[PDB]
């Protein structure tokens, strides 16, 4: 037959918010564990403690999404993330799309106020 | 033995007192930890002294004193 | 020494040569197999394309990956080549002619060619992969598997000859060719060879592997060429092998009535004449030889590693055991057993 | 080439000690399987000077062709760990090693001699000064070479140990299949 | 000083110098990207050893057993003659009780791998 | 310290209208010449074969064209390659691969662009999952057109890559420095 | 006999003092053998003697099934535990 | 969408009169309007400038000697973007139609040894002087020249002596050009430093290993020389970049060990000897450390007490310490628990 593959989950939405709470934290969980793996695969430059905290910079994001077929989808994709991230499917190039801070400065005019967005044509 | 876990416990932000880490002390009442601070905590433990923990009991930890009585 | 120095220069120089144009047989015979042409341009009727090659391989640089033995991986097919060619000093092309007239010849053959499996044992090594660890092992498995069937085989011819000289050997055949008692060993001595060497259809290891290219997937600059040349080199000296042990050698007819109507006397014409025909019945027997490589690389599809190892032990071996009983009884009971 | 050419025995003795340290020092276990192929050529080196080439082409056709592959093979497909030589975990040997290396090697070399007093004995060792006398005579119309004569008592005065040399070599087939295959 | 000598001192001469001249001649240009393992274009993860099958190790464990059968005949074909019908009767006893091993190897199917998966044959039942 | 003035030249030749007059140009010139022959003549690409492209690139090998006669051999492995040929459409979850490929080769090295996709994008230029041509990518010598190109103009594409492998100065470009 | 003694005493000295792993063991055993062989055969030739250099003969097929056995232990050890600790035994 | 972080407006004037608008938002299809000599743009330093320059859109005219040498440059920018010429020192033609279309040319030509057709006065001094005439005649608006740190007229070192000299003819030809002294520079595939560190058979030094200076990343120079580029405040000023913290050449040997796993090979050698090595060595045709490199070694960075820094450029240099396994990782050497979790697998099958 068709198997399933490594932390693959079948698809279910949760008929409940506190059912899918729990599975939204051991997701969390998982990737939490699995940043030093993330670390040694994609051979980034920055450290564990970085990895960890763009995983929570990016759980945190959702924090205050109410309808719960939102946060079924939401969990759904995460989880497909982590499979993607977990066995090495993604080459470096594409998981470092999730750390655009850690590449050095892009040059030294980034506009924040509005004449300075106007020079640029950017208002 | 605890104090080690005590250490590993201390060095977090969002607590302003670290003297507060009493062996009873528990992480949503005391600490005002996050329920993802909790999960933060409780990996940052289980990589300290290098053991895994399963789910359900992972979960149901939520204090420092679970945390020793399960180390 | 003058003479010594001159003669392992041309013998070297002509295996070196041979080798290098029988790459180019290679590829024009499976051309012309093919309804195409092969090579033909690079030189006159591309007679310059192997050494095109080899200057191209020699200009190439060296990359040593990172988790590589650079030394290992930079030694392990220079042994390999040493000893493919150091197997050359005890072939003759006539009655004593050669470099090294051992008593003990066909024992050197021997040994020299059971350190032929170190290339692909220590290339895996090479590398820190596990790929490379594994199609290393199947390849090795198979060389020392067909080991067992090629000593086989001399050991049965040895007992005709009771002698371990190599001119010896071929002087017993001037009243007949092996072959013709022993056709089903020519077969099977033939079929082991193209296993021995890994060639088709016995390349499992290069052509169906988790490495693209074999154990040779990492190497680059001359490190290959000592691998491509080990290989070829092999190729001729283990059709040697078959030519002295069942083809007679550098035997191809009685020439006593023709020198006689020609020559009058011993001279240094007669002695190159004599010499050149010995010299060709050898060379067109391993024109032959090298042309069945090449057509049975033409004509079949590859075998599984599964395949292969039973075709060696469940197969060849039984038989060669059954050999080995009914040639000492066929000698015992016609009282035949030959002296030293 | 005298000086070279009479000092080979030496020089073969020498790298053999050489190979030996080099085995024991690997870092590496592969790399002391190599070394020891390394000790079995410079065997066979020695043996080809005392005039047993025969055996010399014997341990390369056995030992290297069959036993070291063996070796290479095993240590390919397993995983190994193994630890570097270092102070920390080896010095605590070097007064037993030197007792033991000067005790060994004195008695290894009395155990030849038979002249009662011990240092006789070991004196005994070092008292080759002379040169042995070649000598030729005429009664070998043969032509019998070593391996002949080893096949001839082998297969004749010594049947029986070839017999049961056979039996041994059955145990080598059968144990081996014994304990590592797994029936049924 | 004869030929063989000097011919065998002579090869690794001529490899050694093939190498020699592509180390003059090539350019060296080492980077990280370069420096990886060739595998289809990818990156593969550090693995524990894969577990192998038994018959991996057993051929190269019986090749040892059978080499030393094979090359304990080099004294028989070497001294046929002197041992001439004496030993003819000993070495088939020799052989005989190589070939009980070889028989032995065969029967237990010692060098196949068995394909683990294998077709389902159970009937399909309905209970009524 | 001691050396305070230059004798350099003004009006030296550069190395596309420079011609060999010393005997040491000379000796250069046969050298790069034999260099380059075997360059030319030992002819070894990796094949990219993405996509319909790589069609014709069998038909290159075919008994009609029989590349081989000219003395090119197709390889597995990037280490034993001298030429890579993009013969295929070239998707953004491939480009990495190409990119991972070229780097693996030893010097020196050429790419060969064949076909729209890789020349530019082709048919899949406004596609959301197409790189906009190889070039974006590695570095190309040779552009071949067409889509696919035929036997014929890929050949003439190779021919073209042999002309400037035969024109390159390699020991002349030291003695130059 | 030198070059045989020093050898075996050498190989033994590598068994005993060897805290590095079980390779080492092995092949100080098969060199042991080895130093043997060597001294029996260099008297062999000084007596002109065949028996020595049958017993070397012997020597060296007994050492070819110790080395098959050996290793077959060795693979049924791993067999249990998936790898060899440097006290691995 | 991407940005112009190298633009502060979008319509710009040059010194010379020329009126460059900028078109579209900064990326490969954008264009700013400027042109760009880069002289030494194959080189280390020459492939990161161009590589930033062409990234937003600005014609980059790079001369090249050796064809082969420069494809790679082609990659950073978008069609018509990256433009080749053929350029000798010697022919002076060839030097004018370099620069004769460009808003900006910036010289990184140097070598760290003697050819037999270049010695140091040939490539820093005359060349030099030949480029700043080029641009004097052709009058554009901004010239940058990169020297050495150290670089001092009368200096024991033959390099620092010409880099020196070069400095002088070209503010005596350009008045308005900026002067920039790189410290040594690490990074990807570095000359004379951390590539050379991580695989060579032994690093001899003829001073113990004790000089000192302020390496900088290449990047940050690259950047550095962009900023430079753009603004035209920075006429006729003199630019010492260089690291954060000082290290000596001891210390940098141990990070590398550290971070290697693997003990780097130093010998102390005398001076004499090693010169004279040197001196020797450079008879093969591959480039070689110099006698002038080793009478440097016993030279210590020395920073100009007025002249503008990092800090005028708004920009702040990356620490080595932080960068040197991600620089190096190509070149790196590689229980309890272990055992008992590995009896509950499978290690041999059928
Ligand atoms: C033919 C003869 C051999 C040719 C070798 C040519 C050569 O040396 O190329 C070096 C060259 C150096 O490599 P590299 O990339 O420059 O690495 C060096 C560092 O990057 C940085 O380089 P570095 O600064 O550390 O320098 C290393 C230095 C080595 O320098 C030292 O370490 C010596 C320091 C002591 C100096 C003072 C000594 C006393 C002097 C007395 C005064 C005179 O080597 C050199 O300087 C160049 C070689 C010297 C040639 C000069 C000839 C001039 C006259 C003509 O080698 C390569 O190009 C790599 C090719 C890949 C090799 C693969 C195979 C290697 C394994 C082979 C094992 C063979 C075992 C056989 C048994
Ligand atoms: C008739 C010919 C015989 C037929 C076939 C044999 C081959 C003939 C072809 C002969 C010469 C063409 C090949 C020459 C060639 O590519 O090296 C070019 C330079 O170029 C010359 O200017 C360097 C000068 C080249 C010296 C030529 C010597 C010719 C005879 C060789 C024996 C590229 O090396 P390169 O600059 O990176 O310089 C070196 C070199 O590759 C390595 O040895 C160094 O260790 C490494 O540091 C690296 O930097
Ligand atoms: C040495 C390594 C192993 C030796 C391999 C033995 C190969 C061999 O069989 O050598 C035999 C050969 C002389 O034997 P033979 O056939 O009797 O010559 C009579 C010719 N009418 O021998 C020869 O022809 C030449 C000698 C080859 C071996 C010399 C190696 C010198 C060993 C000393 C090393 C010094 C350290
Ligand atoms: C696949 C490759 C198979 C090619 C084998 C070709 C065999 C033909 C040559 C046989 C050579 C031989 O061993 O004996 C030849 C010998 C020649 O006789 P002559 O030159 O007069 O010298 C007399 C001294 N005996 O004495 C003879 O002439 C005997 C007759 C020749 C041997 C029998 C030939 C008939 C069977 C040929 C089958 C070959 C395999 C197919
Ligand atoms: C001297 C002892 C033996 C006496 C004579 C030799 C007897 C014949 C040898 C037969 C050749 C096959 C066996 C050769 C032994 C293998 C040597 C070896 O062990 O090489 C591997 C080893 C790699 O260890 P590695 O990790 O690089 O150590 C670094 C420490 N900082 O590398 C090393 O340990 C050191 C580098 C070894 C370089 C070997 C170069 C020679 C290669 C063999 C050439 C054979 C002759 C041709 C006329
Ligand atoms: C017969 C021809 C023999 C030619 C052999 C000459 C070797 C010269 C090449 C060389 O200089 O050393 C290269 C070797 C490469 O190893 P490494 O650079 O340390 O690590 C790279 C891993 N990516 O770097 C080394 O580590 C040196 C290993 C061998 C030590 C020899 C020292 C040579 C010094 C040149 C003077
Ligand atoms: C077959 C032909 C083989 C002969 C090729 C002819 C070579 C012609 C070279 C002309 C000599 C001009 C010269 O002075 O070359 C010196 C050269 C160093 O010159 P340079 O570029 O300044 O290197 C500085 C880097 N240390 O250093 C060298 O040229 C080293 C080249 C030695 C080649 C020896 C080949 C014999
Ligand atoms: N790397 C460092 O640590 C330091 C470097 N510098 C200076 O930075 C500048 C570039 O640095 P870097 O990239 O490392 O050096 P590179 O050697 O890598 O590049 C130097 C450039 O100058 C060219 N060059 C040298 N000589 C000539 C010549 N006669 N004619 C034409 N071009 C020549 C080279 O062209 P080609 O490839 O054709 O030879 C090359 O493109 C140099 O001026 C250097 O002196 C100063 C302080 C620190
Ligand atoms: C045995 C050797 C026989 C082969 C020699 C004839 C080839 C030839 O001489 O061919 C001519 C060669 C160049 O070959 P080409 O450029 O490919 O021209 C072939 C024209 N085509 C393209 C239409 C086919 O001229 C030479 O420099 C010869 C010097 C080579 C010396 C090395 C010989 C090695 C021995
Ligand atoms: C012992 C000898 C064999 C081993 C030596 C190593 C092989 C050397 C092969 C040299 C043959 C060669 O290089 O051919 C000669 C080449 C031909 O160049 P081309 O026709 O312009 O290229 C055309 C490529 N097309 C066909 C694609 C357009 O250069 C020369 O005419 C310069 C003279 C070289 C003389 C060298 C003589 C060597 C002796
Ligand atoms: S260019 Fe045309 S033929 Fe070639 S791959 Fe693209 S669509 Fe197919």
């Amino acid at each position: 037959a068709i198997i399933a593959t490594a932390f693959a989950e079948t698809v279910k939405f949760s008929g409940s918010k506190q059912e899918l709470q729990k599975r939204t934290l051991a997701l969390y969980r998982q990737f939490l564990r699995g940043a030093p793996t993330f670390a040694d695969l994609y051979e980034v430059q920055f450290s564990i403690p970085t990895i960890r905290t763009k995983i929570r910079q990016e759980f945190e994001r959702h924090r205050f999404v109410d309808d719960l077929s939102i946060q079924n989808v939401l969990y759904a994709k995460g989880h497909m993330e982590y499979q993607e991230c977990i066995n090495f499917w993604k080459q470096q190039a594409q998981f470092l799309k999730y750390f655009p801070e850690e590449d050095d400065i892009q040059g030294r005019h980034q506009p924040s106020n509005f004449v300075d967005k106007f020079l640029k044509n950017r208002a | 033995a605890e104090k080690r876990i005590a250490a590993v416990l201390e060095s977090f932000d969002k607590i302003s007192n670290p003297a507060a880490i009493t062996p009873t002390a528990s992480f949503a009442k005391d600490l005002n930890l996050d329920s993802l601070d909790t999960v933060e905590v409780v990996v940052a433990i289980e990589e300290e002294f290098g053991i895994e923990i399963p789910d359900k009991e992972a979960d149901e930890i939520k204090s420092v004193n679970q945390a020793v009585e399960y180390i | 020494m003058i003479i010594n120095i001159v003669e392992i220069l041309i013998f070297l120089v002509c295996v070196l040569f041979s080798v290098a144009y029988l790459t180019v047989a290679e590829r024009k015979t499976l051309a012309y197999m093919q309804r195409r042409l092969g090579p033909n341009f690079v030189g006159y009727y591309g007679l310059l394309q192997a050494f095109a090659d080899a200057v191209k391989l020699l200009l190439k640089e060296i990359v040593l990956p990172k988790e590589s033995n650079y030394i290992i991986l930079v030694i392990s097919p220079l042994i390999t080549l040493i000893t493919a060619l150091i197997g050359w000093v005890v072939i003759p092309l006539g009655p004593g002619i050669t470099l090294g007239e051992l008593n003990l010849g066909i024992l050197f053959s021997l040994a020299i060619g059971s350190l032929g499996v170190f290339g692909s044992l220590l290339s895996g090594w090479s590398s820190n992969s596990k790929y490379s660890l594994l199609g290393s092992i199947r390849s090795t498995a198979q060389l020392i598997s067909y080991e067992l069937i090629l000593t086989s085989i001399f050991i049965i011819i040895i007992m005709f000859v009771s002698s371990l000289n190599i001119t010896t050997i071929i002087e017993t055949q001037r009243v007949v060719w092996y072959c013709i008692p022993l056709l089903p060993l020519l077969l099977i001595f033939f079929i082991a060879s193209v296993a021995e060497t890994a060639r088709p259809p016995f390349d499992l290891t290069e052509s169906e592997s988790e490495l693209v290219a074999g154990y040779f997937t990492e190497y680059s600059g001359s490190p290959f060429v000592f691998f491509f040349l080990a290989e070829y080199s092999n190729i001729i000296l283990i059709s040697a092998f078959n030519g002295y042990l069942l083809l007679g050698g550098y035997l191809s007819f009685n020439y006593s009535y023709l020198f006689n109507i020609l020559f009058n006397d011993y001279s240094y014409v007669s002695f190159l004449f004599e010499g050149l025909i010995n010299s060709s019945a050898y060379a067109i027997k391993l024109v032959f030889l090298m042309f069945s490589f090449i057509w049975v690389r033409a004509a079949f599809p590859r075998f599984t590693y599964d395949n292969l190892i039973n075709f060696c032990w469940i197969i060849l071996l039984p038989l060669l055991f059954g050999i080995f009983l009914i040639i000492p009884s066929t000698l015992y009971i016609f009282d035949s057993f030959p002296t030293l | 080439m005298m000086y070279l050419t009479y000092y080979f025995i030496e020089i073969t003795i020498f790298l053999a000690i050489l190979c030996t340290i080099f085995i024991i020092s690997a870092k590496n276990p592969m790399v002391s399987i190599l070394y020891m192929i390394a000790l079995f050529v410079i065997a066979a080196m020695y043996l080809y000077l005392i005039g047993l080439g025969i055996f010399s082409l014997l341990y390369i056709m056995i030992y290297i062709g069959a036993i070291a592959v063996l070796f290479l093979f095993i240590i390919t497909l397993l995983d190994i760990n193994s630890t570097e030589l270092s102070v920390k975990s080896n010095i605590r040997d070097l007064p037993l090693v030197l007792i033991s290396l000067i005790v060994l090697t004195i008695s290894g070399l009395m155990i030849y001699s038979n002249d009662s007093i011990l240092i006789n004995k070991l004196l005994e060792a070092f008292g080759n000064d002379y040169n042995t006398i070649i000598t030729q005579d005429w009664f070998n119309i043969e032509n019998t070479t070593l391996l002949t004569t080893i096949g001839n008592v082998l297969l004749t005065n010594n049947a029986f140990i070839l017999l049961v040399l056979a039996i041994v070599l059955l145990l080598g087939i059968i144990g081996p299949i014994s304990i590592t295959m797994k029936h049924k | 000083m004869n030929t063989f000598i000097i011919f065998i001192i002579l090869i690794p001469i001529v490899g050694f110098a093939l190498l020699a001249v592509n180390i003059l001649l090539a350019v060296y240009k080492p980077y990280n990207e370069k420096l990886g393992a060739f595998e289809c274009g990818l990156t593969s993860f550090n693995q524990t050893r894969l577990a192998f099958n038994a018959a991996f190790i057993l051929v190269a464990i019986l090749f040892l057993p059978f080499d030393l059968e094979i090359s304990t005949l080099l004294p028989y074909v070497m001294s046929i003659y002197l041992v001439s019908n004496y030993g003819f009767t000993i070495v088939l006893l020799f052989l005989l009780i190589l070939i009980i091993g070889f028989v032995y190897e065969i029967n237990t199917n010692a060098l196949k791998i068995n394909k683990h998966n294998k077709p389902n044959t159970d009937s399909l039942i309905y209970k009524l | 310290p001691r050396v305070s003035s230059s004798s350099m030249p003004t009006d030296f030749p550069l190395p596309s209208q420079q011609k060999p007059n010393s005997a040491v140009d000379y000796t250069l010139t046969t050298l790069d010449a034999v260099a380059n022959w075997a360059r030319q003549g030992s002819f070894w690409p990796v094949t990219f074969g993405l996509a319909c492209c790589a069609v014709e690139m069998m038909h290159v090998s075919a008994p009609r064209y029989d590349q081989d006669r000219l003395g090119i051999i197709f390889r597995a492995s990037p280490r034993q390659s001298d030429i890579m040929i993009v013969a295929g459409t070239l998707t953004n979850k491939m480009a990495p691969v190409l990119r991972q490929v070229y780097d693996q080769m030893p010097e020196p090295r050429w790419v060969i662009s064949m076909g729209s996709c890789a020349n530019g994008g082709g048919y899949y230029h406004f596609s959301y999952s197409v790189v906009r041509g190889c070039d974006r990518i590695v570095p190309v010598d040779v552009y071949v057109p067409g889509c696919p190109p035929t036997s014929e103009a890929l050949m003439y594409g190779v021919f073209q890559l042999q002309r400037k492998m035969r024109n390159t100065k390699i020991t002349r470009m030291w003695y130059r420095k | 006999m030198f070059i045989g003694t020093i050898i075996l005493v050498l190989s033994f000295l590598g068994f005993v003092f060897n805290r590095r792993n079980i390779i080492l063991a092995f092949i100080c055993l098969e060199t042991m053998l080895l130093g043997i062989n060597l001294i029996l055969l260099r008297n062999s030739v000084l007596f002109d003697d065949i028996s020595g250099s049958l017993f070397a003969i012997v020597i060296i097929i007994l050492a070819g099934v110790e080395s098959a056995i050996g290793l077959s232990l060795l693979v049924s050890y791993y067999r249990l535990r998936g790898v060899i600790n440097s006290y691995g035994i | 969408m991407n940005s112009f972080e190298n633009l502060a407006q979008d319509v710009n004037i040059t010194r010379s009169g020329k009126t460059l608008i900028a078109k579209g938002t900064g990326g490969r299809s954008s264009r700013t309007g400027y042109t760009a000599t880069v002289f030494g743009a194959n080189g280390f330093l020459g492939s990161y400038l161009t590589a930033k320059l062409a990234k937003h859109g600005t014609t980059v005219v790079v001369p090249y000697r050796e064809e082969m040498a420069k494809r790679h440059l082609k990659v950073t920018g978008d069609l018509g973007v990256v433009n080749f010429l053929e350029m000798d020192l010697r022919n002076l033609e060839s030097i004018d139609e370099a620069v004769r279309h460009s808003d900006i040319v910036v010289n990184l030509i140097g070598r760290e040894y003697e050819t037999k057709n270049f010695n140091y006065y040939d490539v820093h001094v005359e060349g030099a002087r030949r480029i700043a005439e080029a641009v004097k005649k052709h009058n554009i608006a901004r010239y940058i020249h990169v020297s050495a740190f150290n670089a001092e007229i009368d200096s024991p070192s033959e390099f620092n002596h010409t880099k020196g000299l070069g400095e002088q003819v070209t503010k005596d030809i350009v008045p308005w050009a900026t002067i920039v002294r790189p410290a040594p520079m690490f990074g990807r595939e570095d000359k004379w430093f951390l590539d050379r560190m991580a695989r060579s058979p032994c690093l001899v030094s003829a001073n113990k290993f004790q000089e000192t200076s302020n390496p900088v990343h290449v990047i940050d120079v690259a950047a550095a020389l962009e900023r430079i580029c753009f603004d035209d405040s920075t006429v006729a000023q003199t630019f010492e970049l260089y690291g954060p913290q000082k290290f000596t050449q001891k210390q940098i040997i141990d990070m590398v060990s550290e971070t290697l796993r693997k003990e780097v090979r130093h010998i102390e050698l005398p001076k004499a000897l090693y010169q004279a090595y040197t001196k020797a060595t450079q008879a093969i045709w591959w480039p070689t450390y110099s006698p002038d490199q080793v009478e440097r070694q016993f030279l210590s960075q020395k920073i100009d007490p007025s002249a503008k820094t990092f800090n005028d450029l708004d920009l702040t240099p990356m620490e080595l310490p932080d960068l040197m396994f991600k620089l190096i990782r190509p070149y790196r050497v590689n229980v309890s628990q272990l055992e008992n979790k590995e009896k509950t697998f499978v290690h041999i099958l059928d």
